[PDB]
DNA sequence: AAGCCAATTGGCCCGGCTGGCTGATATCAC
DNA sequence: GTGATATCAGCCAGATCGTGCGCCGGGCCAATTGGCTT
């Protein structure tokens, strides 16, 4: 279809995005904008997964450096 | 399994202790076995969680063959040739219950006169015929006899003399192709029609005028109805009601034959002829294991005689001894402002 | 349907806060010169010895002494052994005994 | 049928308003069961077929309004008929509708259709009745955009029935369009969903029928189990021999004279000879009109379009022959792209310009030879990988839908665009 | 050479090369030993022989370290027996060799021949025991104390017995009676001993899930709590400021509202110069006037 | 709920309804600020032990048919650290809806 | 379009949150603007 | 933080300085938790010290267990005091007495081991199991001499 | 017999330790030209096995990556609430699979140190050796190399390496398709007196889909003071 | 008689048992 | 705020003797050998 914004919230802050899941719950009880997505969990998980395989994984910025994804 | 561990232990243990202070009691170890049949009867692919549905359902679990499970194949690795109807099934497992998913061909039904051989094979009974005599002499015939001789139809007209009347008789063959035979060759008859399909199966009215994708579907789907708190028997049923029904085990019956002493909805106490009084307990808003009710109902009376083999209570589903899984109701053939669109 | 916990505790603490109480950086050094800053409370006795978790090594104040720890019971070898069960006597003649048939 | 897939000679000649005996129903259960297996398994084949479809060609988005291209494929309309009078090609609404000129077309001249024109039905009625058989048209096979794809040659999205906008995700539509009528295609050469599978997977077919390589005289040897065909061209090259099995039904005799691409037996023709043999043009042609023979057997309409993402997908790369000095080293398949690029930096300030040759590969093997780990490594082969992944060091841009939807961010297609946003 | 996928059978095949010994064997062993430790004693010892003593005396050191290394290498076979004797229950057989290789070692080491009685017996005392204590050790993912698992091991011993003496499964009162301890008690001892299950086991007959992924997380955030938590703070926020300034900061200070630090009485009447009962008296006179039925109202619901 | 804590037999139970009522003990806990404001404001003191009853899942409905109590205490055959047991069956009438 | 039949199928609902998300489902996933068929190009809902 | 920010992903091979970069301290312990008290023991998989703490703003002993004292390395057991969720962030490591291979380059086909130095996988088995020698240094020019 | 005879001159070794020693003293851009010499002048399978083995070797020569990174002396551990120990109501606990394979080589591991530091003959170093690297290699991939180790039930061990493949694999069951809230599902029916862009919901279904809005709606209305009691409202389901 | 150019076949991998001794902890008390 | 005493946990040792775990299909690579080639 082209939906990417259905998508994206399809993915993030209904299933993975925990700092997302209470912030989009108290903004449609208090009646204002749903917050911006975050990072999904899987993502952090597959990550730290293939780090204790012996795996550099690692994300970069514009510039070449490391984000370390808190 | 379990005694080959025991004996096992017996052994070592008798071996590497002392003599004369041994007894029997002292060298058998019996948990490996009682380990063994705990293993088997729990967490096993061929000890399974009954069906109670209905009685038929229940009748059909038993009587269920399965191609998969502990020492046999998978379902993943089961091929395109091992699911086919072979001609050597006819009168041993029916063609028309199976499963509708990814099981189809590797779960049946053994057929209504099928019987295990001592060997583990499936016989089947024939009618006996010599000289163009259909005699009354029945023989029980495995795959390999019946691929020897060649078998006759059940339904051939005869003259009434027990003798075939047309002269070119529809037979089966050694490969369990059809052909057209004289009445001299012929040396064997089906005992009877509807020899080849289940128990499921015999209760489809009219079934020669259904395709087989849709019998198939009525078979695995009578076997889903619940029984309703107020039963009713087919109008226009099949002969194998009554006797499903009463076989299936879910209908009180008389053991010995008497009189019915006293009634109420809880118990019958019959006294029976040889002097000795006997009293039946029924089930009253039970639960069988799918969450349905199981209740059980009162045909006799208290001045009526009963013999041994009569029916005294109703089962689940069952209305005077015959099994009853749903309701008659006036049917209109028409398509009604779009409301029945589509399946609806 | 099945209910699990792992042995934790949550709690609603905002921990936006308004102020934290002061803490002191105590700084210790590596022997390959790797040095590091602890922050510990103040109403707080300074631990002299640290292990620094980022070379697994042992590490010490910049400015405290260096203490010295013996061993609580040394480990038991075979030659302790063998002098509680053998006596000195016995292990010299056992050796002349054996340099001889050597030389032979 | 019997048991075996072979015909009993003993019809049922009662219909179910009459009823059937009991051997007749017996009969007809095999057939049945053996739909219904069918049935059963064809659900799981034609999901694989589509997952590994949509996995070639997740990355193609339009992302133009148009490249500019003179260049297209002659497309065949108003076929001849047998009276003299120009009659439509039967298979026009799937092979020209909803695509553009790349031309003007004058007769007589006389502007008859302009170029860039949505190209319907009252257009190929105009030129069949001004008396035109082939037309150039546009297509994504024939794109010069710097880019992906763009629109003008794509041409109409026959979903909405207007010019596709600049954000579309035409390869997922055409994966999903081809894969969906996989479970109506019922089950010596493959006839059903398998020929599909064989045919977008650049395998070797069952029933290989060689194809003649050069003109010229055949001849035929013969021998115990064994036979062979050799050719000896007109310009008097080196012979080529050909063997076959005694089986084999043969098709071209003795003596006789054979075309560039004539086959000399029955059977189905493999794509990587016709490639060799006849170009990209030929194999396309190939491809398209094999694939569509499948799904017109069974009623199945498709544009070609579709099919022709899927083939320009596996045809994107070159394998190196000669080493030249462009730092490629020989027999390692590299994108068009990337050799061209890498053979105009060489021929400035240098002095050989390396070659190679067209390569076709199938889906799987295209889509796990990409650019991105990420979308490799979630495809399929996880282990190998990332263990080639990791001693490669390859870096990860994140240009593709698998990536931007696994990480959590907006896909670059549809609303995602930054032209948008 | 020759490496196979079964290490057990690599070892048992390497391990058989070296031969046995015999008792006059064992003896000259365990003499050769005592010398080379001596010897090596004497020269570590600061005063200095002539050279060709040290020499031999470093001879005969290397054939000591070598007759250990051949007494170890031939007792093997005997570790093997007893590691094989306590297979299963926990740990593999490679393990339990290792373990009575070290045993054997310490047996080795705390070895005296004067006794003239046979090197396998104290050998293999010393491997059991060792055996023993590894496994009691390394056998269980919840470590448990070698006291504990002898009371464990003990309670099953006799739990088995009761069952096949008597042929019944003993109640409670027969083993608290039997082993001479409180009910309680062989319920803990019963409660210790169970091994955990594994999140991976499958539970569907087509195997589209595992045993861990219906386990509800019983310690996240539910986001509806969140927001209740959060609107009852605005609320008791906004309630308190309703109040006199004076009144709504000693609540505050008292309950650690703004830094969640609770006072006592003194160091509020500090800060506010008044007497410490003073201070107390404010808190009750607000505390009664939130709990009024003409505010509670608004904080009713929350609690 | 009948002396011991059980739904009575006849009782008709909706969805949210308590059929067994079940305490347990949670012992010493931190609570933050404002529930400790708000007990000192209505001074409800805190008992220790929380609920765990045993309620009707939701879109549940009919009435109550049996109660089935096992006890420890009373020779029944529980399983190890399982004092005590309860089911209760709960029937209704299903008419045909669309 | 959804392949439905009406003898035993079940369908699944989803609930767009954002203003995005609930203009990308009125505009461009919206039941009315969906006639057509994507592999070739006719219509697919039309009475059957 | 922010999605929109990622430029790249990047994956190498890691080395033992990242390995031990990566953790925040070694385990060198396999207990995991106390039978009784059901706590994590010191130097275990489990461990406070290393893998942060069990409960939001709280130690191991229980000397700090307020939000009050946030950032602060209790001396006595040495955690910090911070929210539990680090657990799913922080690493350890373990220190081996000798090198190890990787099995990813050792047995995939083809072996990335065997093609660098140029040994077939049945030698190169062979060599890292303990069951044949390897020469890994001769002296050419001396021996010769 | 040749160490006692020629210790000197050479230097031997076994194990991981002697591929580490090679991989150290490794010479690539020597290894790359010659390979390349021979793609230039030799032919046949030797010009493929050259081909190949440039692949893997030119890697290293340019990258930043090193050979020796092919070696471990430390091995990573996962966070523990990756690898859960979960208290099941009834006392039982319930694992994660990797406790095990991280016990097995921290076992080991203690052990071999043991033995190092205490003295003992080489067989038994050696086996212990072997036995660590067996227990690594388990911990990374199991089933890859001899048998797979397996638990009660005797089923394997799952590994680092079973959690990212396959249809159940972090990339293919968590990434690219995974739970939502907000969602519903039921059996559908037919009503033609629907528009074209109509669907009727059950209100059952409608009214959890929508508590949040409803709550805050309510609330807005007065028909509750705050979102508790309108939590609670809804709940109980009044008519309102 | 040594080396190399091919075919052939086999295999591998991937997709649907007491005992003693000592210091630390706790649990009841002052 | 201490203070006595019981358990709580870890470590060590015994002598006779005892010596061997308990399905299909598709793609690719490597070992073997026939047949050249010198
Ligand atoms: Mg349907
Ligand atoms: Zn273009
Ligand atoms: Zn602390």
């Amino acid at each position: 279809y082209g939906a990417a914004y259905a998508l994206q919230e399809l993915l993030t802050i209904k299933s993975d995005d925990v700092t997302g899941r209470v912030k989009v719950y108290e903004a449609i009880v208090k009646g204002e904008n749903i917050p911006e997505p975050g990072i999904p969990e899987s993502f952090k998980v597959l990550i730290k997964e293939m780090q204790s395989l012996c795996l550099n994984v690692e994300v970069l910025s514009s510039d070449g450096m490391s984000i370390e994804m808190r | 399994t379990g005694l080959a561990r025991m004996e096992r232990v017996v052994r070592e243990r008798m071996t590497t202790q002392d003599v004369e202070a041994i007894t029997p009691q002292t060298l058998i170890n019996i948990r490996p076995v009682v380990a063994s049949i705990k293993e088997f009867f729990g967490t096993s692919q061929l000890s399974q969680f009954m069906d109670q549905n209905n009685p038929l359902s229940g009748l059909t679990h038993k009587r269920r063959l399965s191609a998969l499970g502990p020492g046999g194949l998978s379902r993943e690795r089961a091929g395109f040739e091992v699911r086919d109807v072979h001609p050597s099934h006819y009168g041993r497992m029916c063609p028309i219950e199976t499963p509708e998913g990814p099981n189809i061909g590797l779960i049946g039904s053994l057929a209504s006169y099928g019987r295990v051989n001592a060997f583990g094979f499936i016989e089947t009974p024939y009618r006996k015929v010599v000289d163009g005599q259909v005699t009354d002499e029945v023989d029980y015939v495995t795959a390999d006899e019946e691929d020897r001789f060649v078998i006759a139809q059940a339904n051939a007209a005869l003259d009434e003399e027990l003798r075939f009347s047309e002269n070119r008789v529809l037979v089966r063959k050694r490969g369990g192709e059809v052909d057209y035979v004289e009445p001299s060759d012929v040396d064997y008859m089906d005992v009877s029609p509807r020899q080849m399909v289940s128990v499921a199966t015999a209760m489809i009215p009219f079934l020669e005028h259904d395709d087989a994708n849709r019998a198939l579907m009525g078979a695995n789907m009578m076997r889903q109805a619940v029984p309703l708190i107020k039963s009713e028997a087919p109008l226009v049923g099949t002969g194998m009601e009554y006797r499903c029904a009463t076989d299936a085990g879910d209908v009180l019956k008389a053991e010995k034959d008497g009189v019915v002493q006293e009634l109420s909805a809880d118990y019958i106490t019959v006294a029976n002829d040889d002097g000795t009084y006997i009293t039946y307990r029924l089930h009253k808003f039970s639960r069988s294991n799918q969450g349905t009710s199981v209740n059980q109902k009162v045909v006799v009376d208290e001045g009526d005689r009963v013999i041994e083999g009569q029916v005294l209570a109703d089962g689940p589903a069952t209305e005077d001894g015959e099994m009853a899984l749903g309701k008659n109701l006036l049917v209109a053939f028409m398509p009604w402002e779009g409301h029945n669109y589509e399946d609806a | 349907a099945l209910r699990g916990t792992r042995l934790v505790v949550t709690s609603y603490e905002t921990d936006r806060g308004i102020d934290l109480a002061p803490r002191q950086a105590v700084e210790y050094a590596c022997e390959k010169g790797h040095r590091f800053e602890m922050p510990f409370s103040v109403e707080a006795e300074i631990p002299p010895e640290w292990e620094c978790k980022v070379c697994g090594i042992q590490a010490l104040l910049v400015d405290g002494d260096g203490p010295e720890e013996k061993k609580g019971k040394p480990a038991r070898t075979h030659w302790d052994m063998l002098m509680e069960r053998r006596t000195r006597e016995e292990l010299e003649e056992v050796l002349a005994e054996r340099l001889a048939v050597l030389r032979s | 049928s019997n048991a075996k897939n072979e015909t009993i000679p003993r019809p049922i000649k009662a219909s179910f308003r009459e009823g059937l005996t009991v051997l007749e129903y017996f009969i007809s259960t095999h057939g049945a069961r053996k739909g219904l297996a069918d049935t059963a398994l064809r659900t799981a084949d034609s999901g694989y077929l589509t997952r590994r479809l949509v996995d070639v060609s997740q990355d193609v988005i339009i992302r133009e309004e148009d490249c500019g291209t003179e260049r297209g494929l002659k497309l065949r309309i108003a076929e001849r008929g047998a009276d003299g009078v120009l009659r439509k090609t039967d298979d026009v609404e799937t092979s020209v509708y909803a695509r553009m000129l790349a031309e003007d077309v004058v007769v007589d001249g006389k502007v008859i259709a302009p170029a860039n024109v949505d190209l319907g039905d009252v257009l190929i009625d105009a030129l069949v009745g001004a008396g035109v058989e082939e037309v150039k048209t546009r297509s994504v096979l024939t794109c010069e955009s710097a880019v992906g794809t763009c629109a003008f040659c794509y041409g109409r999205s026959l979903a909405t029935g207007k010019l596709v906008d600049i954000g579309e995700a035409v390869g997922i539509i055409a994966a999903q369009s081809i894969g969906e009528p996989g479970t109506q295609l019922t089950m010596d050469i493959t006839q059903g969903l398998p020929r599909v599978v064989e045919l977008f997977e650049a395998r070797q077919p069952k029933g290989v029928a060689p194809i003649s390589e050069a003109a010229g005289r055949v001849r035929i040897e013969e021998t115990e189990k064994t036979k062979k065909i050799v050719v000896t061209p007109d310009d008097g090259t080196d012979e080529t021999a050909f063997p076959i099995s005694k089986r084999a039904r043969l098709l071209v005799g003795e003596g006789d004279h054979v075309e560039v691409g004539q086959k000399l037996t029955v059977g189905a023709t493999n794509p990587h000879d016709v490639l060799r043999i006849l170009g990209q043009r030929a194999v396309q042609v190939h491809l398209v009109a094999e694939v569509q023979k499948v799904y017109n057997s069974q009623g199945v309409s498709i544009h070609d379009k579709h099919i022709e993402i899927i083939i320009r997908q596996m045809l994107r790369r070159v394998t190196i022959i000669e080493s030249g000095d462009a730092e490629l080293l020989p027999g390692e398949l590299v994108e068009r792209s990337k050799f061209e690029t890498e053979n105009r930096r060489v021929v400035t300030e240098g002095g050989h310009p390396a070659s190679g040759r067209p390569q076709l590969m199938g889906i799987t093997k295209a889509s796990l030879a990409t650019e991105s780990w990420l979308s490799a490594a979630s495809f399929q082969e996880t282990t190998r990988v990332l263990t080639d992944a990791a001693i490669n060091a390859k870096s990860d841009s994140l240009i593709g839908l698998k990536e931007n939807v696994i990480i959590g961010k907006l896909i670059p297609a549809g609303t995602g665009l930054s032209r948008y946003r | 050479a020759g490496a196979t996928a079964d290490p057990v059978k690599d070892y048992l095949k390497q391990i058989g090369k070296v031969p046995l010994l015999n008792a006059e064997q064992e003896v000259e062993l365990a003499k050769r030993i005592e010398a080379g430790l001596f010897a090596e004693d004497k020269l570590a010892n600061s005063d200095k022989l002539a050279p060709k003593l040290k020499r031999e005396l470093e001879i005969i050191a290397e054939d000591g370290r070598r007759a250990k290394n051949h007494l170890l290498e031939a007792n093997l076979r005997l570790v093997v027996s007893l590691a094989k004797r306590y297979t299963g229950r926990g740990m593999l057989f490679l393990d339990l060799i290792q373990e009575g290789n070290l045993g054997l070692i310490r047996a080795v080491e705390k070895f005296d021949y004067t006794k003239g009685y046979k090197f396998s017996t104290y050998a293999t005392w010393w491997i059991r025991q060792a055996i023993t204590r590894a496994m009691a050790d390394q056998a269980r993912t919840i470590r448990i104390p070698v006291h504990m698992v002898e009371v464990i091991n003990k309670l099953a011993r006799v739990q088995r017995q009761m069952l096949q003496d008597l042929g019944r499964e003993p109640t409670p009162e027969e083993l608290a009676k039997e082993l001479d301890m409180t009910p309680e008690k062989v319920i803990e001892v019963q409660k210790y001993g169970r091994e955990p299950i594994s999140l991976h086991t499958p539970l569907g007959e087509d195997g589209d899930s595992e045993f861990g992924d219906l386990i509800e997380d019983s310690e996240a955030v539910v986001p509806a709590d969140a927001v209740s938590f959060t609107l009852l703070q605005e609320q008791l926020h906004s309630v308190l400021d309703t109040l006199s300034e004076r009144e709504a900061g000693v609540v505050s200070m008292r309950f650690g509202l703004t830094d969640g630090q609770p006072k006592t009485l003194d160091e509020i009447g500090k800060v506010y110069g008044v007497t410490r009962e003073r201070i107390r008296q404010i808190e009750s006179k607000t505390m009664s006037k939130l709990r009024h039925p003409s505010r509670s109202q608004v904080l009713r619901d929350y609690l | 709920l009948d002396e011991r804590g059980i739904i009575r037999i006849g009782a008709e139970v909706v969805a949210g309804d308590i059929l067994v009522g079940k305490v347990t003990p949670k012992g010493e806990t931190e609570l933050t600020p404002e529930e400790r404001l708000l007990r000192a404001i209505f001074g409800e003191k805190a008992r220790e032990v929380r609920d765990t009853s045993l309620k009707v899942p939701h879109g549940e409905i009919g009435k109550i048919i049996g109660v089935r109590v096992f006890d420890r205490e009373e020779g029944d055959e529980l399983p190890p650290g399982v004092n005590q047991l309860v089911r209760v069956y709960v029937a209704q009438k299903r008419k045909i809806t669309d | 379009a959804f392949n439905a039949d009406f003898d035993g199928d079940q369908m699944a609902v989803h609930l767009p949150l954002s203003a995005e998300a609930q203009a990308e489902a009125r505009i461009l996933m919206l039941s009315s603007n969906n006639i057509l068929k994507p592999a070739d190009g006719r219509p697919v809902t039309m009475p059957t | 933080d922010d999605v929109n920010f990622f430029d790249e992903l990047r994956i190498g091979l890691a080395t033992a300085d990242d390995i031990r970069q990566w953790s925040h301290g070694e385990v060198k312990k396999p207990e995991t938790i106390n039978y009784r008290t059901l706590k994590p023991e010191k130097d275990g998989l489990f461990c406070e010290k290393i893998f942060g703490p069990t409960r939001d703003w709280e130690c191991y002993c229980g000397k700090y267990k307020r939000v009050r004292f946030k950032g602060i390395i209790c001396e006595r057991c040495g955690v910090e005091v911070t929210r539990a969720k680090v657990r799913r962030e922080r690493m350890g490591h373990i220190e081996l007495a000798a090198p190890v291979t990787h099995i990813w380059y050792f047995k995939g086909v083809p072996s990335r081991l065997g093609y660098l130095l140029d040994l077939a996988p049945k030698d190169l088995e062979k060599v890292i199991y303990f069951a044949a020698y390897m020469i890994t240094y001769v002296d050419d020019e001396r021996r010769t001499r | 017999e040749l160490r006692d005879r020629f210790g000197t001159y050479f230097d031997g070794s076994m194990g991981a330790a002697a591929l580490q020693k090679r991989l150290e003293s490794f010479d690539l851009e020597e290894e790359a030209e010659r390979l390349r010499e021979i793609i230039r002048t030799g032919k046949g399978q030797k010009k493929t096995r050259a081909l190949k083995r440039l692949k893997v070797v030119s890697a290293f020569l340019q990258t930043a990556n090193s050979p020796k990174g092919m070696v471990l002396d430390c091995v990573p551990v996962i966070p523990p609430d990756l690898r859960p120990m979960v208290q099941l109501d009834g006392g039982r606990f319930a694992t994660s699979d990797l406790n095990d394979l991280y016990r097995r080589v921290i076992n080991r591991n203690n052990r071999l140190k043991r033995l190092l530091d205490l003295g003992a003959p080489e067989i038994i170093v050696n086996n212990e050796k072997r036995m660590l690297q067996e227990a690594v290699d388990a911990l990374f991939d199991n089933g890859r190399r001899g048998r797979p180790v397996t638990g009660p039930g005797n089923r394997p061990l799952k590994s680092l390496s079973d959690m990212l493949k396959g249809k159940q694999g972090r990339f293919r069951q968590n990434l690219l398709g995974k739970r939502v809230d907000y969602s519903a599902r039921s059996v559908i029916v037919v009503g033609p007196q629907l528009k074209l862009h109509q669907c009727g919901l059950p209100k059952a279904m409608a009214l959890e889909l929508f508590k949040p809005f409803v709550m805050k709606r309510l609330v807005d209305l007065n028909h509750a003071q705050n979102i508790k009691s309108a939590k609670r409202m809804v709940e109980r389901g009044r008519t309102v």
